[PDB]
RNA sequence: UAAAGUUGCUGCAGUUAAAAAGCUCGUAGUUGGAUCUUCUCGGCCGAAGCGUUUACUUUGAAAAAA
């Protein structure tokens, strides 16, 4: 179930058995590669670049057309973010929550919820700290939260 | 039937069984009742298949005939509806009949007065049907169910897959299961058709009754 | 079964259920033993064999006596592949 | 969450031979469990089953011949020395007539009984009978 | 063309690599392959008399066959009657690591040089027409593994003969009985 | 059923589960290529697409992000793909 | 001390008999998914016996008597 949350809910994608190229999509894997970059300039993470590709491009999956992941491309070619995408939503997120509080006062659930996302993002850079993707230094405080973003 | 062509369904068999609406079932499913059916139609009618209905009565048949004393298999209604079908398939067969009210602690109770122990069980609705059917659980009492789509197979070892809400779904069923226990049995006839028509198992009502007469 | 010797010492060797293989208890009431006509291929008659499927209390007294039934005689042959 | 991945296969399987079921699907599979089937079939227990192979970890479609009074696991998998073997055998076996407890030792994945013919104690998987 | 290991050519190596010489001078497919060359080749036999021609191929070139797999597996089985030609990459499998070694090798063995992402490889190659669309390993009760490949049902129609040629070949280099069928499903 | 071939299910009992469920997990979603009557290059779309996406000849949108499959617009001929 | 499976690791319990924190977060703790088949050459033809680590398992040595 959801770390934070009572549900359990069963919604993912469900890859399809195939690993190969669909027979449809043309693109060689260096047009994929471009477009990849292409979009990291339009300023997109990795996520919305896949999201993009997928809807718009017919591309199944980038890994199995150019080999690699998203975002071991963006970092093979240096246009990679500073800090995770994942871990930079949940810091705007708590920041988001943080101003929203700072005028509603009497806001117990945002004060309850922002206490989750805190721990979300701290569970996370323990993670990429471990990982050496972060400087072992990297930490969050409610004072340096707004200008990481 | 073992895919034997003698045994294989036969136009005028399914032209009685679509007369009669024999495979016009329940609104309501039983989920072991499923693989019998063959679709639902658009008025919320489980259609059951027929060729499925005739390898079950041919396997009850088989059941039946193995049973070299006939007065040891006891067939059993409490439905209105089959009562003069048990009795025709008792006076065809050589079965024992209970009609009406079922004695609880018919086969149980050693001391009572009708107290008998059969050796197959044959009834007309395991719902309406209930009580031989728990009482088949103490003596050791395979049984054999004409079932409807909604009806449970609880105790139920053959269950025969066709309307017996109708009268005459019900009396062309009997009829049927005594017209191959007879066949299986070496009288009557496989080749040419049987003597006794379907409808005399048939119940009639007080109204058809004094319709007729 | 068998001991060190080899004769066979126990009073005697129990039913099992043909649908689980589970042995049928000497006081399992609801257990049936049916007898299935076995009949000629070409005239359609009882030729005096039969096929015995013993069938434990349990199973039906869950509804699945009829399935496992039909399951056993359709293995048998005696019922058609449909 | 979900550890111990033999566990939940083995409950899997006694589950379904309890309810009299003659195949059991079993998710996910690993060396261990394909190992224990093994082990299993070795002995009658189980029979065939077969490994539907997914891109991400199998699953496994176990035939069930009703043969199995009880498989089980054991947590933690305890060190089993060669002379701890027996009390294991008397805690956990049904009868010295029958019965298996599987372990892990160096030389595979093997039941108590060729562990002891092979002088190698190993850690305690799990027991059938 | 053929550099094998050793570099010594042998006969059946040595007419394949004419074969495909003569390919270059004459034919529609001389423009592929002029950059173009194979490892290996071998002669087995799948079922009793019936043979079949394993080319080996640099891996880095394997997708260069791929493209082309059709036609040349078409010339080839013109020119050698009625034997089967199945084109599979040149693939070297890493020795696992134990607690006795020699200090040969101070890096980690990469996920593709394992037997298991091999075999797995050679299975796909084995057949470039024909896509893998499912598979399960049955384990019957001597302990025995078979591997079921599922192949794609609208592809059935032209790789029905090369079955019990794939398994030859599989038997030969993997040492895994495997059969090949069509479901309906994909 | 207490006899039920997990192996080999039907097809319509596979279409029928959810799409992580089945013996192997297959999405429900596929790729089509439309095609707008004023343009003559063809687009892949996603079924089930997120964004708006655009036809670059035409003024018109291909298809509107819903709550699951994307709506496609008339006008535009849909073919899936595999 | 056993009986005491009435201290429960084996092996107890926690709805109503005694009993689950009002609820959530969280560090230490505990637990953790699939996946990897001798080399300086050498004493009747002339030696590899860890030339990447623990746990575990098996062996050997060493280990008072009573």
């Amino acid at each position: 179930g959801r770390m934070h949350a009572p549900g359990k809910g069963l919604s993912q994608s469900a890859l399809p058995y195939r690993r190969s190229v669909p027979t449809w999509l043309k693109l060689t894997s260096d047009d994929v590669k471009e477009q990849i970059y292409k979009l990291a300039k339009k300023g997109l993470t990795p996520s919305q670049i896949g999201v993009i590709l997928r809807d718009s491009h017919g591309v199944a999956q980038v890994r199995f057309v150019t080999g690699n992941k998203i975002l071991r491309i963006l970092k093979s070619k240096g246009l990679a973010p500073d800090l995770p995408e994942d871990l930079y939503h949940l810091i705007k997120k708590a920041v988001a929550v943080r101003k929203h509080l700072e005028r509603n006062r009497k806001d117990k659930d945002a004060k309850f919820r922002l206490i989750l996302i805190e721990s979300r993002i701290h569970r996370l850079a323990r993670y990429y700290k471990t990982k050496r993707v972060l400087p072992p230094n990297w930490k969050y405080e409610s004072s340096t939260a707004s200008a990481l973003v | 039937s073992g895919a034997l062509d003698v045994l294989q369904m036969k136009e005028e068999d399914v032209l009685k069984f679509l007369a009669a609406g024999t495979h016009l079932g329940g609104t309501n499913l039983d989920f072991q009742m499923e693989q019998y059916i063959y679709k639902r139609k658009s008025d919320g009618i489980y259609i059951i298949n027929l060729k499925r209905t005739w390898e079950k009565l041919l396997l009850a048949a088989r059941a039946i005939v193995a049973i070299e004393n006939p007065a040891d298999v006891s067939v059993i209604s409490s439905r209105n509806t089959g009562q003069r079908a048990v009795l025709k398939f008792a006076a065809a067969t050589g079965a024992t009949p209970i009609a009406g009210r079922f004695t609880p602690g018919t086969f149980t109770n050693q001391i009572q007065a009708a107290f008998r122990e059969p050796r197959l069980l044959v009834v007309t609705d395991p719902r309406a049907d209930h009580q031989p059917l728990t009482e088949a659980s103490y003596v050791n009492l395979p049984t054999i169910a004409l079932c409807n789509t909604d009806s449970p197979l609880r105790y139920v070892d053959i269950a025969i897959p066709c309307n017996n809400k109708g009268a005459h779904s019900v009396g062309l069923m009997w009829w049927m299961l005594a017209r191959e226990v007879l066949r299986m049995r070496g009288t009557i006839s496989r080749e040419h058709p049987w003597e006794v028509m379907p409808d005399l198992y048939f119940y009639r009502d007080p109204e058809e009754i004094e319709k007729e007469e | 079964m068998q001991n060190d010797a080899g004769e066979f010492v126990d009073l005697y060797v129990p039913r099992k259920c043909s649908a689980s293989n589970r042995i049928i208890g000497a006081k399992d009431h609801a257990s049936i033993q049916m007898n299935v006509a076995e009949v000629d291929k070409v005239t359609g008659r009882f030729n005096g064999q039969f096929k015995t499927y013993a069938i434990c209390g349990a199973i039906r007294r869950m509804g699945e006596s009829d399935d496992s039934i039909l399951r056993l005689a359709k293995a048998d042959g005696i019922v058609s592949k449909n | 969450v979900r550890m111990n991945v033999l566990a939940d296969a083995l409950k899997s399987i006694n589950n379904a031979e309890k309810r009299g079921k003659r195949q059991v699907l079993i998710r996910p599979c690993s060396k261990v469990i394909v190992r224990f089937l093994t082990v299993m079939m070795k002995h009658g227990y189980i029979g065939e089953f077969e490994i539907i192979d997914d891109h991400r970890a199998g699953k496994i479609v176990v035939n069930l011949t009703g043969r199995l009074n009880k498989c089980g696991v054991i947590s933690p998998r305890f060190d089993v020395q060669l002379k701890d073997l027996e009390k294991w055998q008397n805690n956990l076996l049904p009868s010295r007539q029958f019965g298996f407890i599987v372990l892990t030792t160096s030389a595979g994945i093997m039941d108590h009984e060729e562990a002891r013919r092979k002088h190698t104690g190993g850690k305690i998987l799990g027991f059938f009978f | 063309i053929v550099k094998p290991n050793g570099e010594k050519p042998d006969e059946f190596e040595s007419g394949i690599s004419q074969a495909l010489l003569e390919l270059e001078m004459n034919s529609d497919l001389k423009a592929q392959l002029r950059e173009l060359n194979i490892t290996a080749a071998k002669e087995i036999e799948v079922g009793g008399g019936r043979k079949a021609i394993i080319i080996f191929v640099p891996v880095p070139q394997l997708k260069s066959f791929q493209k082309i797999q059709v036609r040349l597996v078409r010339e080839l089985e013109k020119k050698f009657s009625g034997k089967h030609v199945v084109f599979i990459a040149q693939r070297r499998i890493l020795p696992k690591p134990t607690r006795k070694s020699r200090t040969k090798n101070k890096q980690k063995r990469p996920r593709s040089r394992t037997l298991t992402a091999v075999h797995d490889a050679i299975l796909e190659d084995l057949v470039f027409p024909s896509e893998i669309v499912g598979k399960r390993i049955r384990v019957k009760l001597d302990g025995s593994r078979l591997i079921k490949v599922h192949l794609d049902k609208a592809q059935q129609n032209n790789v029905e003969h090369k079955v019990e040629t794939f398994s030859g070949v599989y038997k030969k280099l993997t040492g895994k009985d495997v059969n090949f069928e069509f479901p309906e499903f994909q | 059923p207490l006899a039920k071939d997990l192996l080999h299910p039907s097809p319509e009992e596979e279409k029928r589960k959810h799409k992580k469920k089945r013996l192997v997990q297959s999405p429900n979603s596929y790729f089509m290529d439309v095609k707008c009557p004023g343009c003559y290059k063809i687009t892949t779309v996603f079924s089930h697409a997120q964004t708006v996406v655009l036809c670059v000849g035409c003024s018109t949108v291909l298809c509107q992000p819903t709550g699951g499959k994307a709506r496609l617009t008339e006008g535009c001929s849909f073919r899936r793909k595999q």
